[PDB]
Formats: structure tokens, sequence, C-alpha cells
């Protein structure tokens, strides 16, 4: 999938590996700041701190920062300071997202008129890339346009052409040709999505002030070297566990997939799906039922995983629903579609390796788990979850085939009862 | 956009990959479909040289060549317009372009997931312009009862049992995932005569042809009566759809259901499995384009749910009006 980097890495990448005629100013001149930076130490790597006024804003894949009052403009250090005092490590909302300000940019001002900022962006369609620019750019964002086929070269007399009639004359060919270099970067480094607004010219060269960017992540094996170790932050609004960074490890080492996002982990609604598409209908599933505000997770095993991959898989869900009780206990819903590969028994092997291990505290915050799945070898995949549940005291409620796919969480929710008319079908 | 009809009871196809179990559970579905023959000519292998694999036929063993050349396969058997590709990420690319050079595949199904954007993008350009169909990247591949099934798409012989797959019946399927296919090879022969054909377009951003593509091809196909799709969250292509019928192109019921409608619900972003899930503007939620559906004539459900209790209501007014 397409992802997010944050400005600082879209900005590292550019300034590293674009060529252009044009000299880019301020290259690399950025200082990251968080709750935690020692200013002290920040002042002895960044000592260009001191030697001009600066902009501050945080990079945290949070849009229109101005409009949220989110970019102080032409401080000084001090001012820089006293502007993130109410800022940073605060929590804050943003359209309906709510998260902690702690990753801040701190970059030269770079004086300039509103005649000087640029529009430039470039995403990818089925058809090929399209480059846009517009020559009134910031944040008040009709633009021109034009398609790159999927074989085609951006040819700089199209950018002359086209995209730059509105552009002042003067600046048209230093604009054509850090587009033209900007377009290369981008296929080089498999970008998907690339948006700096606003762009600014002038008679020093070209400023790249703000930078908004998706990769490809699939081509890693392709672009490392480049890439480095390269990060793919979570929109705002979450954290970063490291649960999900676990999983995520696992899935890169065999074609199987092993994904995991957690949505609330306090919420008493897991899910254990197999499958991509699957995975999903139960969540819509869960959603619509009133239970959007304790689904605690969306992720998905699939790919015929091992026995052991499978425990791997599922011992970590287990141990994150077994970190605080909840009042009215809490629920486990292991469903799927039929199969076609996955071997049902091993994979349900190992989930069942996992249920035991953490028998313990599964039964302290009054887990309950409804299974329903069909595959290769299912009937033995749901022998042992009854049996387990019964092994342990863990009430368990296995179903087949014989039952509808989402049938299992009305059951859950107790908008359904439970039919023990299907159990083991 | 392409060819109407992909597959029959006489498609014979290469496997490229030591694919096995995929292999043989293809030769089951032949076998119970009662085909003459089975619908793996030649597997292809690049690693080891030229060989023969044990394989049964019923109980009956039997061999197919194991070959290290492509260029050998379409050779020794230029009976093959239909090339199942189960090469890793990382040669999926270059296998494929390969295999579109011998004019005499029309149809390739790429399994493998992982695949950058980029490069499916080429690959969809080149078939474009060659008249080949690409099912894929990324899935499981897709089922014709009685005819021809895309390695392990319907699993394994009790399933195909249970599912009535050995022979069609009048309801046509395309979904995006490959493991739901399955279930809706259950759910359709459950309220239904059965499925007629099904594909899995696979979860990339790209997809090598569209749900339109086959959702077409569908209504050029006289024994199909209906067509069930199972749309996802992310991409605009479902308008098609909306559009098709509004142009007169489609006639026949239609009845989708798109998965994704949480995603309206979560406070910011969740990529799901799928690397084309993700909604990039409003217009590609799941609700947006299931509202669209509706208000174009579509059969849509008020959730996946009952989903097939819709299928059977298109189905018995079809029945009533002797369409089936
Ligand atoms: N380094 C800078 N020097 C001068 N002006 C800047 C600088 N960075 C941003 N600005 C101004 O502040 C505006 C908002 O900053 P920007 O980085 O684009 O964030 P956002 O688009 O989220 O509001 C820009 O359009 C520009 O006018
Ligand atoms: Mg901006
Ligand atoms: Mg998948």
């Amino acid at each position: 999938s397409a992802k997010a980097i944050s400005e600082q890495t879209g900005k590292e990448l550019l300034y590293k590996f674009i060529c252009t005629t044009s000299a880019i100013q301020n290259r690399f001149k950025y200082a990251r700041v968080t709750p935690d930076t020692d200013w002290a130490r920040l002042l002895q790597d960044h000592p260009w701190l001191l030697s001009q006024n600066l902009v501050v804003k945080p990079d945290q894949l949070i849009k229109r920062r101005g409009k949220l009052g989110l970019v102080g403009v032409n401080l000084t250090l001090d001012g820089v300071k006293s502007w993130l005092k109410p800022r940073l490590g605060q929590e804050a909302t943003v359209g309906k997202a709510t998260g902690f300000l702690k990753n801040f940019l701190i970059e030269p001002f770079v004086p300039h008129s509103q005649a000087e900022e640029f529009y430039v962006c470039i995403y990818a369609t089925r058809e090929g890339d399209y480059v846009l620019f517009h020559h009134e750019g910031g944040v008040d964002v009709k633009a021109q346009k034009l398609l790159v086929g999927v074989d085609e070269k951006l040819n700089p007399e199209d950018i002359k052409k086209h995209l730059l009639v509105h552009a002042p004359e003067d600046k048209k060919e230093i604009l054509a040709s850090f587009i033209s270099g900007l377009f290369n970067f981008y296929e080089d480094l498999y970008f998907t999505y690339l948006e700096i607004n606003p762009l600014v010219v002038t008679k020093d060269g070209v400023y790249v002030l703000d930078l908004a960017a998706k990769v490809d992540a699939t081509a890693d094996y392709i672009c490392k070297v480049k890439w480095g170790d390269i990060e793919f932050p979570p929109p705002f609004g979450r954290e970063a566990y490291p649960e999900e960074a676990y999983i995520a490890d696992l899935d890169a080492k065999s074609g199987a997939s092993l994904k995991l996002t957690l949505l609330n982990p306090k919420g008493r609604i897991w899910t254990m799906v197999a499958g991509g598409g699957a995975s999903v209908v139960y969540s819509d599933t869960i959603c619509d039922l009133g239970g959007v505000n304790e689904l605690a997770n969306y992720g998905e095993y699939s790919g015929a995983p091992s026995e052991q991959q499978t425990y791997d898989y599922a011992k970590t869900i287990l141990s994150l629903m077994t970190r605080e009780k909840h009042p009215d206990g809490k629920i486990l819903i292991i469903g799927g579609s039929i199969a076609n590969f996955t071997n049902v028994a091993a994979t349900f092997k190992g989930i069942v390796r996992a249920i035991r291990d953490y028998q313990g505290p599964l039964k302290e915050h009054e887990v309950t788990i409804f299974v329903r799945r069909g595959g290769p070898n299912y009937q033995e995949g749901l022998r042992v979850m009854g049996e387990v549940g019964k092994t342990t005291g863990i009430p368990i409620h296995v179903f087949g085939t014989e039952t509808h796919m989402t049938a299992i969480v009305g059951m859950a929710l107790g908008h359904r009862p439970i039919p023990e008319n299907l159990y083991f079908q | 956009s392409k060819s109407t009809t992909l597959f029959s009871r006489h498609t014979k196809a290469i496997v490229w990959g030591m694919q096995t179990r995929a292999v043989q559970g293809m030769l089951d579905f032949d076998y119970v479909c009662s085909r003459d023959e089975p619908s793996v000519a030649a597997m292809v292998y690049p690693f080891t040289g030229d060989h023969k694999q044990k394989f049964y036929w019923g109980h009956k063993e039997i061999l197919i060549p194991v070959f290290k050349n492509m260029a050998d396969a379409m050779r020794k058997h230029p009976e093959v317009d239909v090339l199942i590709n189960f090469a890793s990420l990382r040669s999926a690319y270059d296998s494929t372009m390969e295999t579109m050079n011998y004019a005499q595949i029309r149809t390739i199904a790429i399994i493998a997931e992982g695949i950058p954007e980029a490069l499916t993008r080429k690959l969809i350009k080149k078939a474009d312009q060659k008249g080949v169909t690409i099912i894929g990247p990324a899935t499981v591949g897709g089922i014709k009862p009685g005819c021809f099934k895309i390695g392990n798409t319907g699993g394994m012989l009790d399933n195909i049992l249970a599912s009535k797959l050995y022979r069609p019946g009048s309801v046509a399927y395309v979904s995006r995932s490959g493991g739901m296919s399955n279930e809706l090879n259950n759910i359709i022969s459950r309220t239904t005569d059965g499925v007629y054909e099904g594909v899995a377009i696979g979860g990339d951003r790209y997809p090598g042809s569209t749900f339109m593509d086959h959702v077409l091809r569908y209504q050029d196909t006289p024994g199909v009566k209906m067509i069930v799709v199972l749309g996802e969250i992310g991409g605009t292509e479902e308008y098609k759809i909306c559009r098709g019928i509004k142009e007169g192109r489609l006639t026949k019921p239609i009845v989708c259901w798109c998965i994704g409608t949480c995603a309206t619900m979560f406070s910011s972003e969740v990529q799901f499995g799928h690397a084309g899930a993700c909604a990039n503007q409003a217009s590609e939620t799941a609700v947006a384009k299931n509202q669209a559906l509706k208000e174009a004539g579509v059969f849509v459900p008020r959730s996946f749910d009952e989903l097939g209790e819709i299928i059977q209501s298109v189905y018995e007014d079809l029945v009533a009006n002797g369409v089936i």
C-alpha cells in the first residue's frame, strides 16, 4: 500500500536525491523538536537557529496547519520557544482526530512575496501520473494539469507551454527545471503522491517550504538503498504500538499476510478474523451494530500462515486484551469466510495453543470467544476450539459453514441469541 | 473491455511455479466436473531442468510436464491460452511480461501480492495493447463451475461438492477479496441455482481487470441472468456500473454491496489488508458508493448481513418471469 512519510523524511530525500539546474536553498536546514528536546544540545547541533528568524510547525501529517494556527512565522528562537509553550506536548483535536502535538520542524524563515508562492503536485492514477502547477500558491489554493503516460517522459516544453502559462516570465526556466527534476525523483523513489505547497522562488533560488508525500511501501526491496531506515508515521490521532511493529515484522518474513492496527486498546471488542476482506466485513458489522466505540483492533491473518506464525499472531492479540479488566468483560471474534487454501486445522491449532498459555488472564478479564470458520480441515479446527474452551473454563462458542459469517457478531453483542443447534456445523 | 469468454471446459493452462497442491486441487475439480482432460497442460519452474510430476487424475496416477524455460512449454503445448502465475512478488513482473510475448496467452492470473503499483501499471499497459485479460495481482483467481478454476480458488473437493461448484447456475459474481469469493460461492449456492462464473480481481490499487470489465462480460453472457458485485472502499471503480446502467449497457439485475462502511465511523484513517482499500476522496468511501449504486438501480442491501437475502429476492423474481 501507499504510505505517507513525514515532511522531514520527504524533505531529506528530496534534498539528497533531486537533480536540478536550480540551486535549492536551505538544504537539510531543519531542526526536529519534541517535548524531550535538549534545547542546549539542539543549539550545539544546529547553530544556525540563532542566525536568522525561524518558522515552527508540527510535522505529524496534519494538513492546513496555518488555518489551525499551528505555524509560527518569522520568530526568533525565543519566540519559537514561547510559541511552542502552549502547544508542544498539549493534546489537540483537528477535525475529529485527537492527538498529542509532539513533533515539530524548525526551519529558517524565507522572506518572499505572495507572487513567489507556487503550487506543485504529482499523484498517480491507473493511466499514469498527473503533474499540477498553479501560480497562486499558498494556504488559499483551476490548476494547470497534464497526464504523463505510464511509459511517457515529462518533456520540459509541455511544462513550459502548458503548466507555466500563468507563471511569471522570469521564473519560468527555474520552475521548468525544478518540476522536471521533481518528477524524476518522484519516479526513482516510487512516490505515489507528492505535494509542495508552497514552492517558493525568489532571486536566490528555489525553496521547499512545505512537503506532503506518499510512497509505495511495496517497493522497499527496490528502493531500500536510498530510502534508508524509512519511517511511515501513523495518521494524526493514533499512536504507534510495538505490537503493531511486531506483527508488521512477521508479515515481512513470509508470503503470509499478517496485519494489525490498534484502534482502542481498552475496547472490549477484539477480532482475529482471517482474510483481508472478511476482516473488513466483521468490522463493518460490529460498527453497524453500535460497537464502534469498543472495537479494539483491525487486523487479519491470511495466505496460509504456519501454526507457529498463527500462534505468534494470536498471542499478540491475547496479551493486548489482558492489560486491564473491563466492567462488562471482553469479547473475542475469531471469524472468517470459508477459506480456499488456508489450513484451518493448522491455524486454529496455533490459536488454541495461544488460548492455553493465556487462559488465566483471559478468565480474569472475563473474555468470551466466538468462532466461525470454514475451509481446508475446518471441522478439526472447530473441534480443538470447543475442546480448549472446556479444558480451560473459558466460554467458547464454535460455529461452521452452517452459520452466516457475521452472525456470531450479533450473538457476541446480544442482538441475537446463541443457537446451540449449530455447534461444530 | 476485452474478451467476453475467458474459460471453458476445454481451457488448458500453464502454471508458473512449484505449486503442486494447487494444481492437484484444480485436477480434482476437473474430475468431478467430468472434464475430458486436466486443465493444467504443463508447469514452468526455471530452477530445475525439464521433468515431469506425479499427479492424480481421480485415483489414476498421471504426469504433467514441468519445463525450465517458458519457451519450451509454450512450444510443446500450443493448446494453452491461460497462464496462472504463482511467481514471488520479486519475479512476478518479469515472468508476466515474458508471458505476454506469446500471443497464444489471452488470460493471465497473477497471484502475488506486494507488486509495486508502478510495475502493475506497466503490466496493464502491455496487456491493454495486446488484448490479454489479467486477473490480479494479489488474487486467488476465480472459478467457473463445470469448466475451470484458477489454482486454489474453491478449495478442496468437499467444498466444491458442498457449494455445487461442479455445474453452473445462473449467477455470476466479481469480488476484490479471494476469501470472500468462496463465501460468495457458499451464499449463492444456498440461495440460487448456483455460481455460473466468479472472478476475484485482487485487492491492489490498479487491478489488471476491473469490476466493470467482468460485469460487462456478464452482460454479454447469455447463461448469466443476474450479477453480484462485492465492491470495496477505495477508488471510483463501482461508479462505472452506475454509468453502465444509465447508458442502457447494463440491463440484467445487479446486486452490489461495497465493504468498508466502518471507515466512515473511524476518527482517522485505517489501512485495510487490501492495498487499494484507501479512500482518497469522499466519493471513494463504501457508504458513498453504496448510496450511488442504489440510486442507479442496483440492488443494494442494508449490510453484508443481508446480502444473501437480497440475492435470493432477485433470483426468485427472475425465476418468476421465466428468465432462469
Ligand atoms: N520556512 C518558511 N519561511 C517563510 N514562510 C513560511 C515558511 N514555512 C511556511 N511559511 C508560510 O506559512 C504558510 C503555512 O505553512 P505550510 O508549511 O505550508 O503549512 P500548512 O500548508 O499545513 O499550512 C506557507 O504557505 C507560507 O506562506
Ligand atoms: Mg502548505
Ligand atoms: Mg489479502
